[PDB]
């Protein structure tokens, strides 16, 4: 079968412009129509423009014309999409998919033609974050268990990942030895335009004042490396 | 042109489910190049129908299509876990040259209720020496995701500072979320105690910290 392989994620601040390439590792590539569709996080699918490269045409949407451009490379069977003026508003996972039937053969060929039958076959999209924000390193700090060793159950400590830019970051708990009862939480994007989550460690409560907690926090991004030790 | 989908549908096990397009039909003697797609969380769409009664090899016959005037209609029979996920149909245009419905969100329901687990943080003393304060509120195993946060210090509502993301599914097909509340140093130790509240359900359970 066939695979289309997208290019890794992309940062961009406002105004700036984007490139995605779509690899089609495969056979189909030259008598096929590729479409280009985005989707913002928790929103419906959006077709932004479509390629045949065997003819040379391209169909835009009127949302993105002038500012989308599709271009193919018949030799490495490549396909590439190219967002410029990028605003906020598009942050979205780009998609590129190719339709599921040849090309019709056509001797009167309109520049903006294109053949729509359905896209079976997907790439594994490319998540493109449009801010205005700067690199930023987060602050760590521990979030301290609130029963006591003597209180008997369970307790939780954690760790609080503050004011971070961008995506993603990382965190263990004993360099990778505590992972059970570990829930990093999915962080928050605050107005200021950084984000902010906690990761948390269900512990037993004797183990409290005895076994030693650290949170290991990575934002590869800035290069920050924190490790915060969390105390009752 | 627009299509229209709706928004939610929701079925049992071994019942059958249709969702609907009402959008493209047009244009008398152009055809119609319909078409429906299958998405799971965070993978890419599978092309389920097309023109408009076909289906791809692989794809179950539980899955059928139809169109009657303006309305396309996606029928899937002997509902099972697997086939919750998001579906959307799509349409070729000389106008417009594919649109992309809404999208419809199909729940198999059934499946057991959860209360959440609630676990809620005071600041650090190492946050508070760097003149910062913030709550942090965390939301584990409730089913299904759905759920509001409210933020209180001394029975008194407060709506300053309150950041709480979506829920999203864990590993063991339940949800989670989380909350924070920022404070300065001085708001958090004036006041006697504050509180998270996380109403799930109408069931409201509740953790307060104090300093
Ligand atoms: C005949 O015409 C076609 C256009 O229909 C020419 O194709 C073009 O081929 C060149 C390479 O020969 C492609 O350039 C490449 O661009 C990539 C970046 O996308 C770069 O990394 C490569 O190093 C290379 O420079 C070009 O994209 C491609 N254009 C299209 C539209 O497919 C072909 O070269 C022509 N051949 C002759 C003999 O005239």
């Amino acid at each position: 079968e066939v695979q289309l392989v997208q290019s890794g994620a992309e940062v961009k601040k406002p105004g700036s412009s984007v490139k995605v390439s779509c690899k089609a590792s495969g056979g189909p590539f030259s008598s096929y129509g590729f479409s280009w569709v985005r989707q913002a996080p928790g929103q419906g699918l959006e077709w932004m423009g479509g390629i045949i490269p065997v003819y040379g045409t391209t169909n835009y949407a009127q949302k993105f014309q002038g500012r989308v451009t599709i271009t193919a490379d018949e030799s490495t069977s490549t396909a590439y999409m190219e967002l410029s003026s990028l605003k906020s508003e598009d942050t979205a996972v780009y998609y590129c998919a190719r339709d599921l039937q040849r090309t019709p053969m056509v001797d009167r060929i309109i520049g903006s033609y294109y053949y729509y039958n359905g896209l079976d076959v997907w790439g594994q999209g490319t998540t493109v974050t449009v801010s205005s924000a700067s690199t930023k390193g987060p602050s760590v700090f521990p979030l301290a268990p609130s029963s006591k060793s003597t209180s008997g159950g369970t307790a939780a400590l954690g760790c609080l990942v503050k004011d971070y830019f961008p995506e993603p970051v990382t965190v263990s708990w004993n360099s990778g030895a505590l992972t059970s009862g570990v829930h990093t939480f999915p962080a928050v994007l605050q107005s200021s335009g950084l984000y902010s989550l906690s990761s948390v460690v269900t512990v037993p409560s004797s183990s409290l004042g005895t076994q030693t907690y650290i949170c290991n926090v990575n934002h590869k991004p800035s290069n920050t490396k924190v490790d915060k030790k969390v105390e009752p | 042109s627009v299509l229209t989908q709706p928004a939610s549908v929701s079925g049992s096990p071994g019942q059958s489910i249709t969702i609907s397009c009402t959008g493209a039909s047009s244009d008398v003697g152009d055809y119609n190049y319909v078409s429906w797609y299958q998405q799971h969380p965070g993978k890419a769409p599978k092309l389920m129908i097309y023109d408009v009664s076909n289906r791809p090899s692989g794809v179950s016959n539980r899955f059928s299509g139809s169109k009657s005037g303006d309305t396309a209609s996606l029928t899937i029979s002997g509902l099972q876990a697997e086939d919750e996920a998001d579906y959307y149909c799509s349409s070729y245009t000389r106008s417009s040259s594919v649109v992309f419905g809404g999208g419809t969100k199909l729940t198999v329901l059934g499946q057991p209720k959860a209360a959440p687990s609630v676990t809620l943080f005071p600041p650090s003393s190492e946050e508070l020496q760097a003149n910062k304060a913030t709550l942090v509120c965390l939301i584990s195993d409730f089913y299904p995701g759905a759920v509001t946060v409210a933020w209180k210090a001394d029975s008194s509502p407060v709506k300053a500072g309150v950041e709480t993301t979506t829920p999203s599914k864990q590993s063991n097909n339940k949800y989670a979320a989380s909350s924070y509340l920022s404070l300065t140093p001085e708001q958090w130790k004036s006041h006697r105690s504050y509180s998270c509240q996380v109403t799930h359900e109408g069931s409201t359970v509740e953790k307060t910290v104090a300093p």
